């Protein structure tokens, strides 16, 4: 009956409206089976306190899942890792909604642990998406390394590699690196006149004023930046038709908080019906056993899904990460923000306004500048040559 | 648009099983679980069953053990919810329908279908008969008389029933038949006549039915 | 389980307000979604109002929600008009449909209905059976409930009674028929036929000889 489901979530205003939300789904899928609690901390100071607590206080009252938001107040430094830890022995299913940096997206390190949030890796998705129907082909890219520079390159491969085209080279530098102008030069000096970037907001920064001086912008000079590199301080240092970039949502907290619930309501409505379902222990303290109702929970939470909620229709892909997220594509024009279209997902729907690409143009220039480049290379032999 | 479109309403024997076919049209199938909701003559709904957007999860209500069985494919656009071993209490208004989600567990109802009269009773036509019914014990309030003659056991409707060949139309008042658990008609015609006709004049009556093949003159 | 609770009619004119009332007998009326839905007669049914409180797309307001739990109840009110507010309204909670109300529109004025009990015939007795017949006619609305009483109680067994029918003459005519036997009928010091109209009820007894 008490199918106590947790959410670790932010001060008491983020966490009011779970309460709220219980009775509602309390009230949808009513029965004299599914009397759910609500047990809640917010994320309490420094990390392994909080990891305490998590076993002194969730699984101390036998929870079954447990939804994960992002801190309040400071920056992703210190994301909530012993989530995925302390609930990563009994094997049960982690909810996140708004935590996102592509490290959580392997399922190698973390187990098991499903987004509500979608990594930057998609962008590499829609950047397909859009160059596709662009009239160029040929693209160079730019990305820091540290755990995500790989990520977005080697699945901009995943998609470019059905099409038996390549890409031109990926220029990894170590995050946090200036005078970082030596590489320019060398991918100048090669036809393909497009460019992708993507790093942290000091990094972009620095590698940003660091381009003035070569001439880098201006028109066959497009740029491919991510919210990554617009959003934060980065922003007052644009050129004249960058490519922004912004998403739909972003802290709207209690249309996932409600979409979130109603999905594992569904779920867990169809796991009562089920077979055996093992007890929840006392919880850290004593027992170290395997919770063998673990894995089939997440067996229908990464499957099915396909909820009608808020933020729209959900659907979680074979690892986790959900598809079909709306995407509203942005627009730098001379130190101003308009919109191109939405991009629903899976479908490239621009509007017909005005756009401006680098330099002022309003066209599609040519992926590589110019022509006639291609090097003849024989070897002395035969009469032939 | 939204539109579930339901056929194949008829007559089985009680015991036999049947075969139903709700198909669709317009929105997109995937993401909208499929309900079964019926009506009944004389009384209003109640939910049975649903089948999830795919397969898997299916739900039923307290009296839907049994023979009260779902079923849906996905793939060329049909409902398929078929009965077996019917009864006489299954005789109503079915309807295909659909929830508002991919779930049913809500009992969110949107897009009422279309209907369909499933009908499982004792189908034989049954000659009328006809007894005359009395009058009062010579009571008037306004010198009118309440007489008639009672036609029982006919079925399937119509019948025409007129009183001493049809030539008295004044004051009469053929009132629709109602139906029996037997599966046939009954009625009664009365006619309002001065309280002074009662003991001094005969009245009589002739039913009329050509699939019963059936003609009784009665006088009350 | 729990039972609902919905008029059988209500009758108003247009420019008045109509309510209709669904009343949760067991547990809290809040606790489930009442869903509110309108069948209008010979057409698919239609859906008005849920969770309490929703009017669907494309639905031009004027259909409220009434929650209040008050005696464990809840009700729809409808602004004032009669364009096309003929209808039956279904409330649903949870797996579970009310009676169901019928609004009629006002028109001719509404007229006491009569009522005509027929003892059985003696030929039917000889018979071993025993028909008593409730003729009921000339009423509006046209919805009308018929029972019985066996002298002390209500009796339902053998109760027949067709819808009522609308005459040439902007009327409505019912009929009603009790399937008895002959042991019950001579059994008993006298029988009923009770049929309410506008809330005014007409009982009707015979005796037998």
């Amino acid at each position: 009956k008490i199918v106590n489901i947790g959410a670790v979530l932010s001060t008491r205003k983020h966490e009011q409206m779970f309460r709220e939300a219980v009775n509602q789904a309390n009230k949808r899928h009513g029965s004299w089976k599914i009397q759910l609690n609500a047990t809640s901390v917010t994320h309490k100071p420094n990390a392994i306190q909080m990891a305490l607590s998590v076993c002194e206080d969730l699984i101390s009252s036998q929870v079954y899942a447990i939804l994960v938001s992002h801190p309040p107040t400071p920056n992703d430094h210190f994301t909530p890792t012993p989530v995925s830890y302390t609930a990563g022995f009994y094997r049960i299913p982690v909810l996140g909604l708004t935590t996102r940096m592509s490290i959580y997206s392997d399922k190698s390190i973390h187990l098991s642990f499903l987004r509500t949030v979608p990594p930057y890796s998609h962008q590499s998705s829609v950047w397909f998406e859009m160059m596709r129907v662009y009239s160029w082909n040929h693209i160079i890219l730019l990305v820091s390394d540290d755990h995500e520079g790989r990520a977005a390159q080697k699945r901009l491969e995943t998609l470019l590699e059905e099409r038996e085209s390549k890409a031109e080279k990926v220029l990894q530098f170590d995050p946090g690196t200036k005078n970082v102008t030596a590489l320019l030069m060398e991918a100048k000096e090669l036809e393909a006149r497009v460019i992708i970037l993507s790093a942290s907001e000091d990094d972009a920064a620095t590698v940003y004023r660091a381009a003035a001086m070569l001439n880098m912008t201006g028109s066959g000079y497009v740029w491919l930046v991510g919210e990554r590199e617009i959003s934060g301080n980065a922003l007052r240092y644009a050129p004249d038709g960058i490519l922004g970039l912004q998403l739909i949502n972003g802290k709207n907290e209690s249309a996932h908080i409600s979409d979130a619930v109603g999905v594992v309501a569904q779920a867990v409505h169809e796991l009562l019906e089920k077979e055996n379902i093992t007890d929840p222990p006392r919880g850290c303290v004593g027992n170290t056993n395997i919770w063998k109702t673990g894995p089939l929970f997440k067996r229908v939470l990464m499957s099915s899904k396909y909820a009608d909620g808020v933020t729209g229709r959900v659907e979680f892909n074979e690892d986790g990460d959900r598809k079909f997220a709306n995407y509203s594509i942005m627009n730098l024009q001379n130190r101003k923000l308009v919109q191109v279209g939405i991009y629903n997902g899976t479908h490239v729907i621009p509007n017909d306004r005005k756009i401006i690409w680098p330099g002022g143009e309003t066209e599609k220039p040519r992926g590589y500048q110019m022509s006639t480049r291609l090097k003849i290379v024989t070897i002395h032999q035969e009469p032939f040559v | 648009e939204v539109q579930l479109v339901e056929s194949g309403g008829g007559l089985v024997q009680p015991g036999r099983s049947l075969r139903l076919s709700c198909a669709a049209s317009g929105f997109t199938f995937d993401d909208y679980a499929m309900h079964w909701v019926r009506q009944v003559p004389g009384k209003g709904l109640e939910w049975v069953s649903g089948i999830s957007w795919s397969s898997g999860s299916i739900g039923y209500a307290d009296s839907v053990k049994g023979r009260f069985t779902i079923s849906r494919d996905n793939a060329k656009n049909s409902l398929y919810l078929q009965m077996n071993s019917l009864r006489a209490e299954d005789t109503a208004l079915y309807y295909c329908a659909k929830d508002r989600a991919s779930s049913w567990y809500a009992y969110g109802m949107d897009v009422w279908g279309q209907g369909t009269l499933v009908t499982v009773s004792s189908a034989s036509t049954k000659g009328p008969s006809v007894f005359p019914l009395a009058p009062s014990s010579k009571s008037t309030s306004g010198g009118t008389a309440a007489l008639g003659c009672l036609v029982k056991d006919y079925f399937p409707e119509p019948v025409t029933v007129s009183w001493n060949s049809g030539a008295l139309t004044s004051g009469v008042h053929t009132f629709p038949a109602v139906l029996q658990s037997s599966g046939l008609y009954s009625l009664s015609s009365v006619v309002t006549v001065p309280s002074s006709s009662l003991g001094t004049q005969t009245y009589i009556c002739n039913v009329n039915h050509k699939p019963s093949n059936t003609k009784v003159d009665k006088k009350v | 389980n729990f039972m609902l609770t919905q008029p059988h009619s209500v009758s108003e004119s247009p420019g008045k307000t109509v309510t209709i009332s669904c009343t949760r007998s067991s547990g809290s009326i809040a606790s489930n979604y009442v869903q509110w839905y309108q069948q209008r007669p010979g057409s698919s049914p239609t859906t008005v109002i849920y969770d309490d409180n929703q009017r669907p797309s494309g639905v031009p307001n004027r259909f409220s929600g009434s929650i209040d739990s008050s005696s464990n109840s809840a009700s729809l009110i409808i602004s004032g008009l009669k364009t096309e507010d003929e209808a039956d309204y279904y409330c649903q909670s949870t797996r579970v449909f009310g009676g169901g109300t019928k609004l009629t529109v006002l028109g001719q004025p509404k007229a006491a209905p009569s009522v005509t009990l027929f003892p059985p015939s003696s030929e039917e007795l000889q018979a071993n059976k025993a028909t008593l017949v409730c003729l009921i006619s000339d009423f509006y609305p046209g919805a009308v409930t018929v029972a019985w009483k066996a002298d002390s109680s209500p009796v339902k067994a053998g109760v027949e009674t067709t819808t009522p029918s609308k005459q040439s003459n902007n009327k409505y005519a019912a009929s009603s028929y009790l399937s008895l036997t002959p042991e019950q009928w001579k059994s008993h010091r006298s029988y009923s036929c009770q049929v309410t109209h506008e809330g005014s009820t007409v009982e009707k007894t015979v005796a037998p000889t």
